[PDB]
RNA sequence: GUCAACCGAGCGUUGAUCCGAGGAUGUCCGAAUGGGGAAACCCGGCACGAGUGAUGUCGUGUCACCAGGCGCUGAAUAUAUAGGCGUCUGGGGGGAACGCGGGGAAGUGAAACAUCUCAGUACCCGUAGGAAGAGAAAACAAAAUGUGAUUCCGUGAGUAGUGG
RNA sequence: UCCGGCUCUACCUGGCUGGAGGGCAGUGAGAAAAUGUUGUGGUUAGCGGAAAUGGCUUGGGAUGGCCUGCCGUAGACGGUGAGAGCCCGGUACGUGAAAACCCGACGUCUGUCUUGAUGGUGUUCCCGAGUAGCAGCGGGCCCGUGGAAUCUGCUGUGAAUCUGCCGGGACCACCCGGUAAGCCUGAAUACUUCCCAGUGACCGAUAGCGGAUUAGUACCGUGAGGGAAUGGUGAAAAGUACCCCGGGAGGGGAGUGAAAGAGUACCUGAAACCGUGCGCUUACAAUCCGUCAGAGCCCUCGACGUGUCGUGGGGUGAUGGCGUGCCUUUUGAAGAAUGAGCCUGCGAGUCAGGGACAUGUCGCGAGGUUAACCCGGGUGGGGUAGCCGCAGCGAAAGCGAGUCUGAAUAGGGCGUAUCCACACAAGAGUGUGUGGUGUAGUGGUGUGUUCUGGACCCGAAGCGGAGUGAUCUACCCAUGGCCAGGGUGAAG
RNA sequence: UCAAACUCCGUGAUAGCUGGUUCUCCCCGAAAUGCAUUUAGGUGCAGCGUCGCAUGUUUCUUGCCGGAGGUAGAGCUACUGG
RNA sequence: GGGGAUAAGCUCCGUGCGUCGAGAGGGAAACAGCCCAGAUCGCCGGCUAAGGCCCCUAAGCGUGUGCUAAGUGGAAAAGGAU
RNA sequence: UUGUGCGCCGAUAAUGUAGCGGGGCUCAAGCACACCGCCGAAGCCGCGGCAGCCAACGUGUUGGCUGGGUAGGGGAGCGUCCUGCAUCCGGUGAAGCCGCCGAGUGAUCGAGUGGUGGAGGGUGUGGGAGUGAGAAUGCAGGCAUGAGUAGCGAUUAGGCAAGUGAGAACCUUGCCCGCCGAAAGACCAAGGGUUCCUGGGCCAGGCCAGUCCGCCCAGGGUGAGUCGGGACCUAAGGCGAGGCCG
RNA sequence: AUACACGGCCCGUACCCCAAACCAACACAGGUGGUCAGGUAGAGAAUACUAAGGCGUACGAGUGAACUAUGGUUAAGGAACU
RNA sequence: UCAACCAUAGACUCGGCGAAAUUGCACUACGAGUAAAGAUGCUCGUUACGCGCGGCAGGACGAAAAGACCCCGGGACCUUCA
RNA sequence: GUGUAAGUGCACAAGGGAGCUUGACUGCGAGACGGACAUGUCGAGCAGGGACGAAAGUCGGGACUAGUGAUCCGGCACCUCU
């Protein structure tokens, strides 16, 4: 009611008229009038702790490992020339399920650029490893560099 | 923003170890010319707050 | 996020106004007028469900009593007699007898005549 | 071009229509600025040029105000000055918020109310900048052998305290 | 470093005034102008860009279903006659600038120190004046004149230069720190009229910007100023040629079209509302308009039999009984107390915040958790400054499982998680000393109440600030005009 | 329109005040009293309600025993007064 | 029990007294507070309370003994009366 | 003369009997005392379904008690929209709407089928809400009752023939008639802005109709040495170089 | 002084103008300043009839209702009404 | 007193255009009474054929205006040795 | 008669009278009343240091209940607190 256009004049008398009492032409009960308890621009983040988060991730990787869905791999490609047909054939060798996660580091850009365009795949760097992206999948393909980094980063 | 505190309730109300609320007592300052000493003596010390006003005083002290 | 309200109202409007086909005027077209009458209506139905028992029982009794009085006995003493005689037939069925088969009813009348006390106004 | 068709007449491989950067033209009002004016319309001066048998007319430019610098004169009046005349450079107004300096309320809360609060907010003024302002200790601190321009963020802290 | 001349002057020195190699720096805040090279450095147009007329069926149209292939540093998005990675536009990716503009890069050009410095040694001189300080009224600092420093505004008065002066919350002495009253200073920070590219658990024509439609328009007001309403044919207009009625509108055939229950009043096309037909019922009757029983007639399903009851169902419903609208507010309303003409759509406990208290749930557990920020295409990692707990009593010093008062172990107050087991004393209500059992808080989130903010919604009269208005009406000014006709008969 | 115009803004002013506040079922279920009150139509605390935990019949009812009262009634040369 | 006129559908207090409020149904001619009774929903089942049994209105112009002559019943005083 | 049970007079208000609820009743259908039966409520019982508290037992069965309810406290749920995730239907016709037949203890439901219609929807689990309207002398649009009623805008007054025209009380012409005549006539200023003329037109407008119109469309049309103003001047008053005050 | 030949600028000119074209929300019984001012009667721009000139103005045709409005006359009496 | 008659504009009838405020409903009687203490809507009785038209104006506590007198709360403006 | 209103009590005296005299104290206070809350009332008993009395024992004002006013802000004396 306080941001709309106009309304800042009592449109007519208080008495004598016959009709109801009104104080602005932009109040909620009018047609053009102010939203009352509306949406507002707000934040939705909430502060979940580090220990709960990491407990989630470890438990998730355990849920996949026990069921034998964590595969490793050195690489997805031959030297320095992306070709998605290669990676797709290799994932056909290694997997038949719809969806899958891939964990490739930053420097190994060719595997990312290769497997990016596939329908199911959803690639990730292990520095931003999370939980939604794990659980949405069915199989998980780590690089060996990635495993080593993850493990010697957490374990100390 | 934060919840601001009540000056009077902070200056005339404290809390002990186990969470009790404590106050002092009345009719002690002036007109002692005629008040017998026993009456002057049960008014010393501190006293635990009543039950009925504990809640009100919590709400004043904390926020 | 904004949720137009149309469907969520139309539902009950349809319900009520289906349930008021027979009413006469603004009770048969308009939701704010048929709702009220539905309140009154369901209530009066409830009350009549509790009371049609007494209605029918009244009816049955009038029939029984007129039948008996044409056979020259009163209702009250008839029921005294059947109570004494341990006869079990209820009033719905005594009335059905009165309508269909007065002979059997006259036989029951005679049973009660037999089984009543001698001196009905005695101090016993 | 288009709402927006219709008709007519055309152009285009010799590169059109279209897009981008720079230029040119740029009526009249508008700070508006030759004078004036009811905004967009009335009257002129000066130099040149075009034009008529001469006048009228037409075109191109330029002419306001103040501040400063330079140049000529130095009124009452003696020094000499204000002032006057010419030239040169600036400023003039608009803007959505953001800033700094100044001014500066009231309804409200206090279940009344004046001190207080609302708020040094709204609003008004003067000036800016792409950011501003502040800024190099006549500072903090506490005997710890300490810190070392300023500003903005987190905490200290809704605390020490202040307060009809 | 060499010399040219200069220290008034020729001569020994000390000190200047010039040029020269050089160095330093430069468009810096620290002086300032232009110069020309100049970088696939950036912006201002764009461009290429992989792979299916694939087969059967449906359908008006296949971009659908099913079955066959392919591309992929490109399955983001959109459109194309119905959901299109392989049709189109374009994306991933790589390309591209004659000219102008911006970054530095340079060489010009400009200065600038170079004639120099490190240290010694005993005393005079200088170290920013109407100021600092003090008094009187005042502002703002956590600080409302209070004991009230520091910072300051106006008046009045008014000092010194280093054993000087200002501060360390009145003040004084000691120590400490610092050297006012002259000036400039980037980066971190705040903001978006405009521009460019995108995202959305944002709206989707009574919503969303007031404005999807001529929108600050029409209309209102003298004026400042207010301030609206109206989106959709279909795949493409193929927009009904032709005939008939009619003055024409409008319509019926014939046609287009997949459909004219798509005709430029057009997607769908509700209710209120307006009518046409078919069945029942209604003109001797007193009706919050219904409900329970129910005659009679009409429709229907089914078992049968020439029409016929039924574990039926539905529409009307003579007649009988019962029966005082809905909400709000009221001790109490059918109420002759308020509100509502009806429909449709719109319209009121919400959000923030490590806020507070209580309670569920989850992680950790005598520990728990991070803030800003940094790195991160993302929701992730780090970050110990902080906060809450772990010992309290007391006004305070202070002491410490005890402490405070008090002369006092003499009683009491507060505290020592709680219970458990044995003792001694009393039963003035139980206490005191041991032993073991061993203490649970915190951070996310959900719910409820709550604090600060417009805080569930609508509603005043009226306060203040800045402006608009004397074309109506009040008065005044400047300047013009109007008052037929007939009577009375003052001064002179 | 004048016992102090109009417009925009502060401003969504404020009202111990009036009105209004939308889907369902299940369980329990009041009060209209006290003290205070710039207060009497409002509010604070106590009262009566529910929810959760704790304490387990402590509540209530009937019988029997123990206790103070100065009411109805009656009385008065048993006091004060008629 | 007070105030009032020992008037008010008046006003003010008490009360392990009640009901209404927040409570329907039956009876009271109609009638929030009176009497009965405290509604889980259904049944074309039965017994009862308060109240009532000539017809309207389901149930008895019931039995026995006496009174009433006034339509009392189906308002009423001081007082009057073979 | 006492005490009693029924009785009499006193008795007496205004819309209409009207102080049994009515008819009517003493051939009590009236009062009292005893007696017999009966009717009567949503009470109690009887046959069934649901639910809450407790208890007993067994892998959710039974039983006893209980279940009016406003302010209000607590508990458990339907529905709508957008979404994360998994799957299903859909131009061989989704939604939406009108329905019929049916269901659920209720909010409500139909993956049950027909008509219309033409492109998105459902399901289970979680997440988040502009999350449910019948009332605010509530807002916006549409439509009713009043109602086919009141009015149709002065106190001047219209008429007949002919005319074109689809259509004439009103439009054009003819002859009558009547009205104003210091105005209801002729000319300017302010003000408005094409309203003027011609041609065509009548779905809107005119308070009826209309071939008509200040209505609609197109086209046309306003000519100044001497008229009213400017280039000529000044009053009230305004602006105001410099200027003074602030 | 005479004759001849030349120039002589800008704006408004339509149209309504006591009004169906302005102000009045309407094609509104209202308001709007200025100018000539026919005749006969008459003191006269009053007032009655009329020429010039212009309109018949924008819902009508009927009809002995009550009743309301503006008009008219009234027996006898004359403010008794109020 | 004491009212009567006449004519025009309406009102009535016909043709055309065609609103309004108000409205919970509806096939909307009267009486005696009961009730939030003045009943179309309830009880008990009495009366009434359905539908319209002109007309009156007793009621519908009729329509209009969130009372203007009173009281409370908030404001306003005015006064004065507050 | 009881200092002062009234009541409850007082002859066992709390009434009247005489001698000493300052407990008209300090530091505390079990348990209780009454209790919205703040207020309010009594309180045996312990310690120092005293009065009276021969001692026991009584004395923390008055026969009891009324005789006064919260909080804030300041003032005076003392303190081995800052």
């Amino acid at each position: 009611r306080g941001e709309v256009s106009g309304g800042g004049k009592k449109p007519y008398r208080q008495k004598g008229t016959g009709r109801a009492r009104q104080g602005s032409t932009r109040a909620p009960q009018f047609t053009g009038g102010g939203t009352v308890h509306g949406p507002k621009p707000r934040d939705y983040s909430q502060r979940t702790p580090k220990k709960m988060i990491a407990a989630a991730l470890r438990g998730a990787l355990s849920d996949r490992a026990r069921n034998d869905r964590i595969h490793a791999v050195t690489e997805l490609v031959e030297g320095q020339t992306p070709s998605t047909k290669s990676a797709k054939t290799f994932l056909g060798t290694l997997t038949e399920n719809k969806k899958v996660l891939v964990v490739i580091g930053r420097t190994d850009e060719v595997g990312a650029k290769s497997v990016r365009n596939l329908p199911g795949v959803h690639v990730i760097s292990p520095d931003q490893l999370n939980t939604y992206d794990v659980l949405n999948a069915d199989d998980v393909v780590f690089s060996v560099e990635a495993l080593n980094a993850y493990i010697s980063a957490n374990s100390k | 923003p934060k919840a601001k505190t009540h000056s009077g309730a902070s200056k005339r109300f404290r809390r002990t170890g186990t969470g009790k609320i404590v106050r002092q007592k009345a009719n002690r300052r002036h007109l002692l010319e005629h008040k017998p000493t026993k009456r002057t003596r049960r008014l010393d010390g501190r006293t635990t707050v009543s039950a009925a006003d504990n809640s009100r005083i919590n709400k004043l002290l904390n926020g | 996020a904004r949720v137009k309200r149309a469907l969520n109202a139309q539902k009950k409007r349809r319900t009520v106004l289906k349930a008021s086909k027979g009413y006469r005027g603004q009770r048969s077209r308009l939701y704010r007028k048929a709702k009220e009458q539905q309140l009154h209506s369901l209530t009066y139905a409830y009350r009549d469900r509790r009371a049609r028992k007494g209605e029918f029982r009244k009816l049955w009794i009038s029939r029984i009593n007129a039948a008996a009085r044409a056979n020259d006995i009163t209702y009250n003493r008839l029921i005294q007699g059947l109570k004494a005689a341990g006869v079990e037939v209820d009033r719905k069925n005594l009335a059905e007898l009165a309508v269909s088969d007065p002979a059997a009813f006259t036989a029951l009348v005679d049973v009660a005549r037999a089984a009543l006390p001698e001196d009905v106004n005695a101090p016993s």
